[PDB]
């Protein structure tokens, strides 16, 4: 039984429903974010980034963890809609200044000691 | 009323830790050894969790 | 300050004269004093209102 | 006791001087290198050795409470003088 | 490799890259981006400056403590060059003017100064030299600016045989004189174009692309004695390019043909300014000159760089030129221009 | 009592060494008060006191016009005050370094220097420790 | 035990009513405020003529750091590293080794003046009065790097300010 | 004892013990423990379900009248199965007294919001959610309060690094403030201060 | 040369005008600002030097960063710095603004305002005394006096 108290959803299906509503809200919001913040990206880039951030957590199987992720995503959306975030806060999702760190063994061996 | 989750605990997606510092880290769990310079044993009572040692380099301006 | 060299540092003249004073100065300025385990909430009437520390 | 390195750089009392091929020398171009000229080792070597007539002497660095913690130095060896571990003053029993 | 010059760290602000670079002309358009890219990864940067120190302040946050060092230099003095290149293993030359003054002509800034820098760096022991030329540099070129570029690159190659020569083509960016120039041409009502800009082809290149190419050429071991051409991914007619510029800035486009001699006279008229001229005869010459095609030279793709199309980066330059009514218009709204790609 | 303050003004004019001295002190220190001279520096600063002024205005320094290497007719700053007159001037003591001179030491700077920031004499930090790891030097002879 | 600040009733007689009406119509309290400002106008200002006049300080004042010497010229510091241990901001960095004469001395003694909080804990923790906070406070720089003090800079500060530092310590040491 | 030792107050100790017994008797369903410290402070350890009732009882009851919420905070103890310790501090002006109410939770179990009992809790609860990641159910407006916009993680957790994971600087290429992985020119120097000799025999633990 | 003399005199005039009228923005973050408030107090009277606080960044000349700069605040500081018209100067006051100070190793503190804006003068202290800040402003005045913009333009 494990006797755990829920946050919002009884099982994974209502969690998936809440995920879909949050995705709908973000997808609707993206063009307004592009217009208001005066971003150089296109609406396609923003919606692809929203999809990427959603798929970053696609492996979660605990409804409580999914509920907390939806709560945090709703917090982020409320921050974005009210222009509490600035252009820098939105653009931090794209890592435009960090150089691309290689993945293969040889390049890591050449560069330094990190695994 | 309870929901009876049946999956092992996993909070990696909620701690805000970057990916590199989850899958590439190795933590050691151990009772620290007594400092051989002293006879007191009060520091050998608890368990410690520590991370693997990464690179340290000399700063060019000050050393 | 309280006349307890395990909590308050001794005078500089005593630290430069007595072995116990030097040892206690060394340990109070390197490690500090151990505080017995426990939790307190202490409040005062600061000029802006009740100021407290847990 | 300053000394100049073969590149023209002053060698500090810690013996630190940049190598002739070290790029960090560029930090001193159009500027200077801060070097303290009063080398403490020479200044403490300049002091005379005090003759005292006891096997154990006491040293507190002078100035009473304004010096260092008071220590006691043994003077039984005639091969070497007794050196204070704090201030570096030397003491000895009269010989010869 | 001189242990103090061994790379260390993660490649960030507090790391050591092993690069000590003296960047001549770092207080200009390309120089600030080059200095920023060097200071991102923890390089030691030497900035020779002739201007007022107030004009160098924007370069200060670009590096960690002690990693950016400002020294005065004189182009006509070799001792200054020697002083600023003594302890460097990389020297980059970005000295240039798009007009001539009473103390420096095109020969002074594109032949004599690069030759002095190259010779002093060679005799001082500098291992790597990067020299910047123009894609359209030509000894027979009508413009003096490209003739001087060709002579100077020949002289630099003579003085520093192992140098790397990079030939970009009309860099565009936030502080450029390419998109801002055409955008500012709106203040005269109509846009004067020689032959309506119908027999001119341009291949502009992004500023970040050129800076990353220079950084990679510094870090590339095979790029020692090569010559590179930095161009964009698309070729445009001048008419279509200016029309697209005015469309992105949401300004009324009124192009008209102006004969070559009349435009040269206008440039000569504008040359009389004691301050920075709005245009010159040389500028008029270079604007209407077609960008050369040099397929025998390595490009940005040979240095691991994918050239950024203008249609992605033009808004960040031209949104400043819009009125209040059109400030918030999105990037994908202005229908990219037609491209003559071979 | 108006004539009294007018006479005090004329006395301040006459006590600065004429009209030229009055103008020099007006345009150098924005003040024309007259006080009893306490002492002079080896650099040229003159120190005056006036116990009838309130705490803060009862001690002051007229700076020299020529310090170590620079012309200080207009460019003066508080860092030019030597440590002994620094202690006197900031009211950390009631005794001038004339009546109570400091203790002489062989290591004490015989010449005070002001703030040297922005000059070729500025302090540049550097690491004062020796190289930690020594590299192996390969032999200079061939191996076959 | 308490008091009220705003619990007084105005009298309702004709005299008080007329006084309040005249106050309303002729603005007497506003004239009182004007009179207070006018009184302040003719007072002597509290301004001092900086930099020619300086604000008062104390022998306990904590300013720029310095490293001291014994009267023989030998360094007082013995690399015990108590100041480094006590520093609340970790502004002190120390490395030591035996000297060529076997003495216990530092090879690196750096203070990050942009990390320092100028609390004086280091000179309390020092057992030999080696590191002090001097009386100097006018040492603004033009670059960040100039505020990273190494051992040479601190020894120069000590050699430069020793005359004032010793007098301040002589004035204060019986309270410590 | 004498001069250097803090004196005791037996009257207050007895009064606090009696009132703790009173509260424990009145609410056996939720109260798990009652304690009175040597410096006369009363603590009541309750079950998480009783947050709203117990607090309500301590606010509205005639004999308690703990009408002021002085402080509400969390304490993180990683070695416990229930990681987070939620602490309420209450002041009663009528009886000139203070009380502490302590409960527990983990990373995934919500706690009931107390804004219906004390309005002052609102921001406090937000801070807990900001600083430790504890979710409060039925909070009228729950969101970050102290950290920067978009900040990931909860910094007051013991396993959160002191300097965090990202740092900020102005980048001129993008003409804006950017965030990058942290690098420190001087690493924070860890000190090992604990003595290997025991200090307080009164708190010695069984050797297991 | 007549032209060199003319540009030198004009440089002198403009430098005198710019350093004799320095208007810092009404901008403070932490305890250091309190000491800044003591520099405008009657004892030091910064207004007697020509130094007047102005709230609008468009009407100000100097940024005095008096207090800790957090990560949440850095974009606002950069924004109100960018909105200062030129010529503009920045004075970093106190340990927190200089290098982070007491909170250098925090997760939410910028380790020195010079990571965000260029800095002309660093005023050490925690906090610097009002007199030390006044010394910093006078040193900035001297630095402005050392400017040679028109001479550099003439020698181009
Ligand atoms: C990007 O670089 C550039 C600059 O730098 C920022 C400039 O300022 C600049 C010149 C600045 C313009 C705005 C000048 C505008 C003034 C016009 C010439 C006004 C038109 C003529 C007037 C006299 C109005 C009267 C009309 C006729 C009767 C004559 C140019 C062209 C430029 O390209
Ligand atoms: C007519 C309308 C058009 C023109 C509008 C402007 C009019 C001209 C402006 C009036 C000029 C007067 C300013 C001169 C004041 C200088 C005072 C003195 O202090 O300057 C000293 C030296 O002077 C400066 O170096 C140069 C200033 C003099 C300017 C050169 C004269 C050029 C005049 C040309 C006018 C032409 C106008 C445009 C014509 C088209 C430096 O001292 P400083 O360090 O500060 O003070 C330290 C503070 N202490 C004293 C308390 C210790
Ligand atoms: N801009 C473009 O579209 C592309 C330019 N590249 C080449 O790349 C080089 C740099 O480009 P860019 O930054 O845009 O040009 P800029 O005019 O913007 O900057 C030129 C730099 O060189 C310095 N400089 C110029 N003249 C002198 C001189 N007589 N003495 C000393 N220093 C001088 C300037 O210093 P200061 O500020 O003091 O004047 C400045 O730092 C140039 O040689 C240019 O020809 C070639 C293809 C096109
Ligand atoms: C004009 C009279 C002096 C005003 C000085 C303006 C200083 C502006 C700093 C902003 C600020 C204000 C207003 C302020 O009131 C305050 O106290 C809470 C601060 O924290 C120290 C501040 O930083
Ligand atoms: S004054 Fe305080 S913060 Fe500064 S070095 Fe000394 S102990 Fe450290
Ligand atoms: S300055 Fe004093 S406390 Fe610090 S290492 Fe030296 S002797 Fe020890
Ligand atoms: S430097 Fe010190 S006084 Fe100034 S803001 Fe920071 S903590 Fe406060
Ligand atoms: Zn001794």
């Amino acid at each position: 039984g494990t006797s755990v108290k829920p946050i919002f959803s009884r099982d994974m299906n209502e969690a998936k429903r809440r995920v879909r509503e949050l995705y709908r809200a973000w997808y609707r919001e993206v063009p307004n974010t592009v217009h208001l913040f005066q971003l150089d990206i296109s609406v396609k880039q923003g919606r692809d980034k929203v999809r990427e951030m959603f798929m970053k957590n696609a492996h979660v199987t605990d409804p409580r963890v999914v509920d907390l992720l939806v709560i945090k995503g709703k917090m982020e959306l409320e921050e974005t809609i009210n222009v509490w975030k600035q252009r820098t806060h939105i653009m931090r999702f794209f890592h435009e200044t960090e150089a691309p760190r290689p993945t293969d063994f040889l390049s890591k061996f050449y560069v330094g000691h990190d695994p | 009323q309870l929901i009876a989750v049946d999956e092992k605990l996993d909070i990696t997606t909620l701690t805000g830790v970057p990916e590199e510092h989850i899958k590439t880290r190795k933590v050691r769990i151990f009772v620290p050894a007594r400092n051989n310079m002293q006879s007191g044993v009060n520091n050998t009572k608890k368990w410690k969790m520590e991370f693997d040692t990464r690179e340290r380099w000399e700063n060019p301006l000050m050393g | 300050k309280v006349d307890d060299a395990k909590v308050s540092p001794p005078k500089r003249a005593e630290m430069k004269t007595s072995m116990e004073s030097l040892i206690h100065h060394f340990k109070l300025y390197t490690e500090g004093y151990q505080v017995p385990p426990g939790a307190t909430y202490t409040a005062i009437e600061a000029p802006k209102g009740e100021f407290g520390v847990y | 006791g300053v000394r100049t390195s073969p590149t023209g750089e002053k060698v500090t009392h810690t013996g630190q001087a940049y190598d002739d091929g070290d790029y960090r020398r560029v930090r001193f171009s159009d500027r200077q290198k801060e070097v303290n000229e009063n080398f403490a080792i020479d200044l403490i070597a300049e002091q005379p050795v005090s003759e005292v007539g006891s096997r154990v002497i006491s040293c507190d660095g002078g100035g009473g409470a304004l010096g260092h913690p008071r220590v006691y130095i043994n003077l039984d060896k005639e091969t070497k003088t007794g050196t204070c571990g704090y201030c570096g003053l030397q003491f000895r029993q009269p010989h010869h | 490799l001189h242990h103090a010059l061994i790379p260390h760290g993660k490649g960030g602000r507090s790391s050591v890259s092993g690069i000590v670079a003296t960047v001549f002309g770092a207080t200009g358009f390309l120089g600030r981006y080059v200095v920023n890219h060097l200071g991102r990864m923890g390089s030691q940067v030497i900035v020779p400056y002739r201007c007022e120190p107030y004009d160098t302040m924007h370069l200060r946050p670009m590096g960690d403590l002690g990693q950016i060092i400002f020294m005065e230099w004189n182009g006509k003095d070799k001792d200054s060059i020697r002083k600023v290149v003594e302890h460097s293993n990389v020297v980059i030359n970005l000295v240039g003017r798009e007009w001539e003054t009473k103390n420096f002509d095109f020969e002074d800034v594109f032949v004599k100064i690069p030759h002095a820098i190259a010779q002093v760096s060679k005799e001082a022991g500098v291992e790597k030299l990067i020299h910047i030329s123009h894609l359209n540099a030509d000894i027979k070129s009508p413009s003096r600016y490209l003739r001087s570029k060709a002579v100077g690159e020949k002289e630099v190659r003579a003085a520093f045989p192992e140098a790397t020569i990079i030939k970009p083509s009309d860099i565009f960016g936030r502080e450029d004189r390419f998109l801002n120039y055409f955008a500012s041409m709106r203040w005269f009502g109509g846009v004067p174009l020689i032959s309506l800009g119908k027999e001119t082809v341009k291949q502009p290149v992004y500023i970040v692309d050129v800076s990353k190419g220079i950084i990679n050429a510094i870090k590339d071991p095979d790029a020692k004695g090569k010559t590179f051409a930095f161009v964009g991914p698309n070729r445009y007619l001048l008419f279509d390019l200016v029309q697209y510029i005015f469309a992105v800035a949401y300004r009324p486009f009124l192009p008209y043909p102006l004969p070559h001699f009349a435009y040269r006279w206008v440039g000569r008229l504008f040359e009389v300014s004691p301050f920075e001229p709005w245009t010159t005869r040389d500028k008029v010459e270079r604007v209407h000159m077609s960008d050369m095609t040099l397929p025998h030279l390595p490009g940005l793709e040979d240095l691991g760089i994918q050239a950024t199309p203008l249609e992605l980066k033009a808004i960040e330059v031209l949104r400043r030129h819009r009125t209040y009514r059109w400030l918030t218009s999105e990037m994908e709204d202005v229908k990219p221009a037609k491209t003559v790609n071979i | 009592e108006l004539v009294q303050v007018l006479r005090r003004g004329l006395q301040q004019v006459s006590g600065h060494g004429g009209l030229r001295g009055y103008l020099r002190v007006l345009f150098r220190a924005n003040d024309v008060r007259v006080g009893t001279l306490v002492g002079e520096d080896k650099y040229g600063n003159k120190y005056y006191e006036d116990n009838k002024q309130f705490f803060g205005r009862h001690r002051w320094v007229i700076y020299t016009t020529e310090m170590n290497g620079r012309d200080t007719f207009w460019d003066v700053d508080g860092s030019m005050v030597p440590p002994e007159w620094h202690r006197w001037l900031h009211c950390m003591t009631d005794d001038p370094p004339t009546t109570k001179p400091p203790t002489a030491r062989k290591y004490i700077w015989t010449n005070h220097k002001f703030n040297v920031s922005g000059t070729p004499q500025q302090y540049v930090p550097y690491s004062t420790t020796r190289k930690k790891i020594q590299e192996w030097v390969p032999p200079s002879t061939p191996y076959k | 035990t308490y008091k009220f600040v705003n619990m007084r009733e105005p009298s309702m007689d004709m005299k008080s009513v007329t006084d309040r009406a005249a106050q309303t119509l002729l603005w007497t309290e506003l004239v009182r405020g004007l009179g207070m400002t006018l009184s302040y106008l003719f007072r002597e200002p509290a301004t001092i003529n900086y930099p020619f006049e300086k604000g008062p300080l104390s022998p306990r004042f904590r300013g720029e750091h310095a490293l001291r010497r014994y009267p023989s010229g030998e360094e007082r510091c013995i690399a015990c590293k108590l100041c480094e241990a006590v520093c609340p901001a970790q502004a002190i960095t120390i490395e030591a080794e035996p000297r060529a004469d076997g003495s216990r001395r530092t090879t690196r003694y750096d203070i990050d003046m942009t990390k320092c909080i100028y609390c004086g804990f280091c000179q309390e923790a020092c057992p030999v009065d080696a590191i002090v906070e001097g009386p100097n406070f006018e040492f603004s720089t033009e670059t960040h790097e100039e505020l990273l003090y190494n051992k040479e800079k601190l020894l120069n500060n000590g050699d430069k300010w020793e005359a004032e530092i010793a007098a301040n310590i002589q004035a204060d040491y019986l309270y410590r | 004892t004498r001069p250097t030792i803090r004196p005791r107050n037996d009257v207050v100790h007895k009064q606090l013990s009696a009132f703790g017994q009173y509260v424990a008797e009145i609410l056996p369903k939720y109260v798990q423990q009652v304690q009175v410290s040597c410096f006369n402070e009363l603590e009541i350890f309750i079950h998480p379900d009783g947050v709203i009732p117990v607090l309500t009882f301590l606010r509205d009851h005639t004999n308690a009248q703990f009408k002021s919420l002085a402080d509400l905070t969390a304490v993180d103890v990683p070695t416990r199965q229930n990681r987070f310790e939620i602490v309420y501090n209450l002041l009663s002006l009528r009886f000139n007294s203070r009380i502490r109410v302590k409960t527990y939770t983990d990373e995934l179990t919500p706690i009931e919001s107390s804004v219906t009992v004390y309005k002052a809790a609102n921001w406090y609860e937000r801070e807990i959610w900001d600083m430790f990641g504890v979710f409060f159910a039925n909070h009228p407006d729950l969101r970050r309060i102290l950290t920067d916009y978009g900040f990931e993680g909860h910094p007051f957790r013991k396993d959160f690094p002191l300097s965090g994971y990202v740092e900020l600087r102005y980048d001129d290429e993008v003409k804006r403030v950017v965030a990058e992985p942290v690098e420190l020119a001087q690493e924070f120097r860890k000190f090992d201060l604990n003595s290997p000799w025991e200090a307080f025999p009164a708190y010695r633990q069984p050797p297991e | 040369s007549r032209g060199e003399y003319v540009v030198a005199k004009l440089d002198d005039l403009v430098n005198w005008a710019r350093r004799s009228s320095l208007w810092p923005m009404t901008f403070g973050l932490a305890c250091c600002a309190v000491e800044m408030m003591h520099m405008a107090a009657p004892r030091y009277d910064m207004d007697r030097f020509g130094v007047v606080f102005r709230a609008s960044p468009r009407q100000s000349d100097v940024m005095i960063v008096a207090g800790t700069l957090t990560n949440k605040m850095a974009p606002a500081l950069r924004k109100v710095y960018d909105q200062m018209p030129e010529p503009r100067y920045v004075v970093s006051m106190g340990s927190c603004a200089n290098g982070g100070g007491y909170y250098h190793y925090s997760y939410s503190v910028v380790r020195g305002c010079d990571r965000i804006v260029p800095v002309d003068i660093y005023v050490p202290g925690c906090p610097p005394t009002a007199e030390a800040l006044l010394y910093g402003i006078l040193q900035l005045q001297r630095k402005i006096k050392r400017e040679k913009r028109l001479r550099i333009w003439y020698r181009r």
